[PDB]
């Protein structure tokens, strides 16, 4: 009477999907990206990601891609870290793309691996624990090479206003910027000027990313901004997020993927919490704050739902944040942020939600 | 209704209902393989008051999809009327036999 | 300046070692065997099992042997069934042994994954779905017979009175018995009559183990035995654990690893529980009861605390229970067992716990 | 007390306790491998008032411990300061990566 298949899409289309990266630390051999539907909050599908995966959407929102480690044993026997391309709409396996034995393994932050505005290379972090930057060419399904220049540097913070550059954080205290040729090799690089004291007042490496600058908040609440707008960096600050009142109490940033940036409006988005001191920068959001950029001034304070990680959609005007297993959906298109829902159980141990990229050009 | 192990026709599912996986009663999710080999239930329908044939095929071949987890046992039998059996994998057979979770499909009376 | 090593044993004796295998079945492809220290709730370590991994220690306990499967990329790729030989002391990997790709993949019944005797054969359950079971020779490392003989039957009964030999239930609600040579290939084999109606009075796989018989309970509360004091297996019953008010409250046995003998005195254990119907089989424990198997009659009932699956160790004369996730340990050298304590979060889903053999 | 989040010498603990897993604060539970590699922290000793190096070397290969998952960040920082951060898996350079716990094994003053 009824037959079962399989070979199907998933069932809602692409411009209402997230991806919430399960890193499922209690049994991190098993770690998945859960498929959402923001506007409802049905679960749609998934991708098994095997021991710490990462992932990211292509640029022309057709495939997915991940990166993982495998062991022919698990816990024994040789290792292979690969970059996978699975199909977005039917969520299957399509090319596995080898990489040296040494791709970070860490917490989701989105700048250990991301793609050239252009999105013909994928850019990931490496460790050995040497670090270096890796270039997969997708054209080709292949590696390219190590970028040797970024050692002791850390993340890859694309520069959207050009099709193959990006930028990373040094021990210095500065940006190294990579500009890579139709190869993936280095073509040129440049190292600005110290942005921050890495001593008195390091930065959380999450961007507030402009098309061309970008902000970084510090564990005791200054801002810096590097500006990409020529081929020279120029970096600049700090400037307190903090008022007197602010400051009496002790607010200061804390989270993960702790900011984001509203491009059209300027309007950059914290986690923070009262009654900071050393260790506390990686505590749940007491609050949200919305700042203007450009006046460096707060325009609104909401509620934090304990979140800790969360990413803008330009195109929607929509933030969503995650507290580690549930997933808030916020309208973002006034200054203050309204809370549309909460999908629950999206996932045990997610420190990193994104959308399927909406047009982007 | 259907996503309830309480639903008439989710009368043996020992599994995750795919309904709640990104598919439905009778089609995996995304990426999943069905099993060709299942165990079968016997189900009342409360509705026409009419007993049917359920078979589980499961969909094979993603990691568990955690959700809708059932362990209902109405004439469930063991191992040695190895096709009425709940407590081995029905993805056993297929190219890939990682469990993802189970199908509740209509036969017959 | 202190220094971190690896390389290190054990803390406890083998004689304190408990082995709660936990499916994980939330996430079933990193299942592992976790060792606790029964006298002290202590965790000791684990062993990782890959997909829904069985477990067993050896019976010289020198050993544990688990069962499991492998894929290159483990959700495509090629598929890899093992047998894994690990030091029981230091909790490290030893051997593989290569099964065919058929390797029954379910729940952490005992007669899944067993032994001979000897302990020079493990003898384990195949489905492809076609069922057979296949015999690893533990000195070889080698995967040596596959009995489909036993097509149409399931599990595995060890019998202790002899060196290799066991027992299958079959579909026709009959024993086949195997009798292996030491090559480990069939040597005989025999099938008793039938024991009990596979369509009236399904029994419980799991068995009340003794020297030379065993015992095995049913779907609506009878018992039924097997003895193997001889060549050609012996059957018998029903008989009914149940008394006129018991029925009347609807008692029925319910779980997995459901039943235990304690040798000594012939007590038998049952999880049960009240209220049964068609679909209560594997319902968690009201009750443990407490049988007198010669008598044929309960002697004692106390609280089941929800407990799925058991195990005896006769030396000690003890009993676990598991709920899935918490140990009990109780005293049974007495009628009545006395709960000494209970060990919460030995497991997230488990079905299966097991004691360190001290026999040798 | 060396079981709890709390305890001085864990303060840039991200991972499970090795002392809750089979093993001790300086020696991995049996059957994992020491990484020679580590993140270092700078905790407070609330008896004598000073300040001591730690060092959170990982024990490797073998699955997840489960047990006393502890995430405290004195004096932890990003990735552009290494050796200081805890957010990386410091088994990353082992045979076998796959991360069973943290040691908090004390340098020196
Ligand atoms: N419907 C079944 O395949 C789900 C299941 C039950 N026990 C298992 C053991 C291993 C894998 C799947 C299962
Ligand atoms: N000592 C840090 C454990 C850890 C922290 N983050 C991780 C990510 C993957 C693997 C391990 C980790």
């Amino acid at each position: 009477r009824e037959v079962l298949t399989g070979g199907h899409s998933v069932s809602a289309p692409q411009e209402n999907r997230i991806y919430v990266m399960d890193s499922v630390f209690m049994h991190l051999t098993e770690s998945r990206v859960h498929v959402y539907d923001y506007t409802n909050g049905k679960f749609l599908g998934m991708v098994p990601t095997a021991f710490n995966g990462h992932v990211q959407v292509s640029n022309d929102g057709k495939k997915i891609y991940t990166m993982t480690t495998y062991h022919e044993r698990i816990t024994r026997g040789k290792r292979s870290d690969v970059v996978e391309v699975w199909d977005a709409d039917k969520l299957t396996f399509e090319k596995e793309i080898s990489l040296p034995p040494k791709r970070v393994q860490g917490l989701n932050y989105d700048g250990l691996f991301r793609q050239t505005t252009d999105g013909k290379f994928i850019v990931l972090q490496n460790a050995s624990p040497a670090t270096s930057i890796g270039i997969v060419d997708v054209a080709k399904g292949d590696y390219v090479e190590d970028v040797t220049a970024a050692a002791g540097c850390w993340s890859v913070i694309p520069q959207p206003n050009r099709p193959r550059s990006f930028m990373t954080i040094c021990g210095d205290g500065g940006l190294l910027t990579i500009n890579l040729g139709e190869d993936g090799k280095v073509a040129s690089q440049s190292r600005s000027k110290q942005m921050f004291s890495v001593k008195d007042d390091p930065i959380f490496i999450a961007p507030a990313l402009d098309k061309d600058k970008a902000h970084f908040v510090s564990y005791y609440g200054n801002v810096y901004s590097a500006d990409f707008s020529g081929d020279e960096v120029k970096v600049d600050g700090p400037w307190s997020l903090l008022n007197d009142e602010d400051k009496a109490k002790n607010w200061v940033p804390g989270g993960y993927n702790l900011v984001g940036l509203h491009r059209a409006s300027g309007r950059m988005y914290v986690f923070m919490h009262p009654d900071g001191k050393e260790g506390t920068h990686k505590f749940p959001a007491a609050e949200i704050w919305v700042m203007d950029t450009k006046t460096k001034q707060r325009v609104a304070r909401i509620p934090g739902r304990d979140a800790l990680s969360m990413t803008i959609d330009q195109q929607r005007n929509l933030m969503l944040t995650l507290d580690g297993g549930n997933v808030n959906v916020y309208d973002i298109s006034q200054p203050e942020p309204k809370l549309l829902r909460t999908i629950e159980g999206a996932a045990e141990a997610s420190l990193q939600v994104q959308f399927h990229p909406v047009g982007g050009t | 209704e259907v996503n309830s192990c309480d639903y008439w026709r989710h009368c043996a599912v020992d599994g995750f209902l795919c309904s709640c996986c990104g598919g439905t009663t009778t089609t995996c999710p995304p990426g999943s393989t069905p099993s060709p080999i299942s165990w079968i239930g016997t189900c009342h329908n409360p509705h026409d008051g009419k007993d049917y044939l359920i078979s589980y095929h499961d969909c094979c071949g993603k990691t568990a999809c955690g959700r809708c987890q059932c362990n209902t046992q109405t004439r469930e039998r063991p191992g040695y009327e190895f096709f009425l059996h709940n407590d081995v994998n029905w993805c056993m057979a297929n190219e890939n036999s990682t469990f993802h979770c189970t199908t509740s499909v209509l036969v017959g009376l």
